[PDB]
């Protein structure tokens, strides 16, 4: 499912 | 997109009693699955996400489970202040998209309306429209009728209701009845009354006004 | 204590574009979080609109409404915007702006802190400002020690209206009606306060009443006739 780290974009 | 779905569309329950609102995704969102509270007059209130997980402070009378294709929030014994819609969101992949909502509303003890009726002011009169309004206050359950009467002539067609949501607090509703008529036909009748009829009064309540008399 | 506030025209005509700006408080637009749109319909469906990153120039978009909408933002403003090109009535609905949710250094397109709401309703009709009338307490809106009292807020276009009374230092008691559509097309409503009876000598009651579309603000003293 959707998550990304803090300091990323999603994909 | 995948599309979620709620049911019941409504819920009524007694408070202290256990509420289960479910939520079914059209394909598996696996745990993607957050649940939202809303309010009357607010934003919704995120509580629960990765289909378990509490928002910190949340009162742990609010509990989430479920996977894949089918969700259930529980509120373990309700409160009062529990009335809202409750919503759930997938965030599976793209487009983000929310169930449509399931409305708790909290049972409580039958308590009788106030009934109090107002006549149209000289201020709006002046302007060729009457305008008679009849409130009835902080009552249980929300099913009423109010019958207006002109000179003892019941009218029908001429009036619009709107009611309350449900007070956070005391579990009641209030609800008015407006009257329009023309100010002349205001003027060429004497007696106005609003007849309430309601499962807290043992016979109908009647409130009614002499238009001139203060 | 980050805060968002929505603003913008409350009336925007069919076939024009609706704009709305969402200004935030308490932390800045440039930070490692998406900033959402979501719209509320009056049958009180949610629909995502879309999101933009604060650190780039991501953006994510509702497919059903990706060829007329755009999301900005102004980050020496701490704003973010949303333009909806091409309008129709079915986008009359209550606008938010969204913060979505972190914890820890994990994130998720889920919404953490809202705004207020926008009401925007897409209409060819012009806006009207309400008239307010008092419902004056008498004797025929007292039982026993209590009376009741309020005021008429009538004929006016788009929603919505607020109401408070005393300038917002009377809360208890009060009910403010949901607005009805009258067969005018104008709505319609009222807000009522119970009282004491005794204290109609001895009180001050005024209605404030707030209709933004037509920058209408009325502060009416209901007293006995
Ligand atoms: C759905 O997502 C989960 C991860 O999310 C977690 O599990 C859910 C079922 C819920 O409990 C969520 O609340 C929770 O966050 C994926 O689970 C992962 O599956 C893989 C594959 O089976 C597991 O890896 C295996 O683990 C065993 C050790 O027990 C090894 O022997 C194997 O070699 C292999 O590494 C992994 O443990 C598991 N993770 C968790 C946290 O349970 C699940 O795959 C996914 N579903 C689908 C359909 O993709």
């Amino acid at each position: 499912g959707l998550k990304r780290d803090k300091t990323k974009e999603y994909n | 997109e995948i599309v979620m779905t709620q049911s019941p569309v409504t819920l009524s329950l007694s408070p202290g009693e256990r509420a289960t609102l479910s939520c079914r995704a059209s394909q598996s969102v696996n745990a993607s699955l957050a649940w939202y509270q809303q309010k009357p007059g607010q934003a919704p209130r995120l509580l629960i996400y990765d289909a378990s997980t509490r928002a910190t402070g949340l009162p742990d009378r609010f509990s989430g489970s479920g996977s894949g294709t089918e969700f259930t929030l529980s509120i373990s014994s309700l409160e009062p202040e529990d009335f809202a819609v409750y919503y759930c969101q997938h965030y599976f992949n793209w487009p983000l998209t929310f169930g449509g909502g399931t409305k708790v509303e909290i049972k409580r003890t039958v308590a009788a309306p106030s009934v109090f009726i107002f006549p149209p002011s000289d201020e709006q009169l002046k302007s060729g429209t009457a305008s008679v309004v009849c409130l009835l206050n902080n009552f249980y359950p929300r099913e009423a009728k109010v019958q207006w009467k002109v000179d003892n002539a019941l009218q029908s067609g001429n009036s619009q209701e709107s009611v309350t949501e449900q007070d956070s607090k005391d579990s009641t509703y209030s609800l008015s009845s407006t009257l329009t008529l023309s100010k002349a036909d205001y003027e060429k009748h004497k007696v106005y009354a609003c007849e309430v009829t309601h499962q807290g009064l043992s016979s109908p309540v009647t409130k009614s006004f002499n238009r001139g008399e203060c | 204590q980050v805060q968002l506030q929505e603003s913008g025209p409350g009336l925007v005509k069919p076939s024009e574009t609706l704009s709305l700006t969402c200004a935030v408080s308490g932390g800045s637009i440039s930070d490692y979080y998406y900033w959402n749109w979501i719209r509320q319909f009056p049958g009180k469906g949610l629909e995502w609109i879309g999101n933009i990153y604060g650190k780039s120039a991501s953006t994510y978009y509702n497919p059903s409404l990706k060829s007329r909408v755009s999301i900005s933002k102004d980050t020496s403003k701490n704003q973010f915007f949303l333009k909806l090109s091409s309008v129709t009535a079915a986008d009359t609905a209550v606008y938010y702006c969204a913060r979505e949710y972190c914890i820890g250094s994990t994130c998720y397109p889920i919404l953490d802190s809202w705004g207020q709401g926008a009401v925007v309703t897409v209409s060819s009709a012009s806006t009207k400002g309400p008239s307010v009338f008092p419902l004056a307490p008498s004797s025929k809106s007292t039982s026993g020690g209590t009376a009741a009292l309020g005021c008429l807020v009538k004929d006016y276009f788009p929603e919505p209206v607020t109401v408070s009374w005393n300038s917002g230092a009377l809360t208890s008691g009060v009910h403010t009606f949901p607005a009805v559509l009258q067969s005018s097309g104008l709505y319609s409503l009222s807000s009522v306060v119970t009282v004491p009876s005794s204290s109609l000598g001895t009180q001050t009651y005024i209605c404030n009443v707030n209709h933004k579309p037509s920058n209408t603000k009325v502060d009416k003293r209901v007293e006995p006739k």
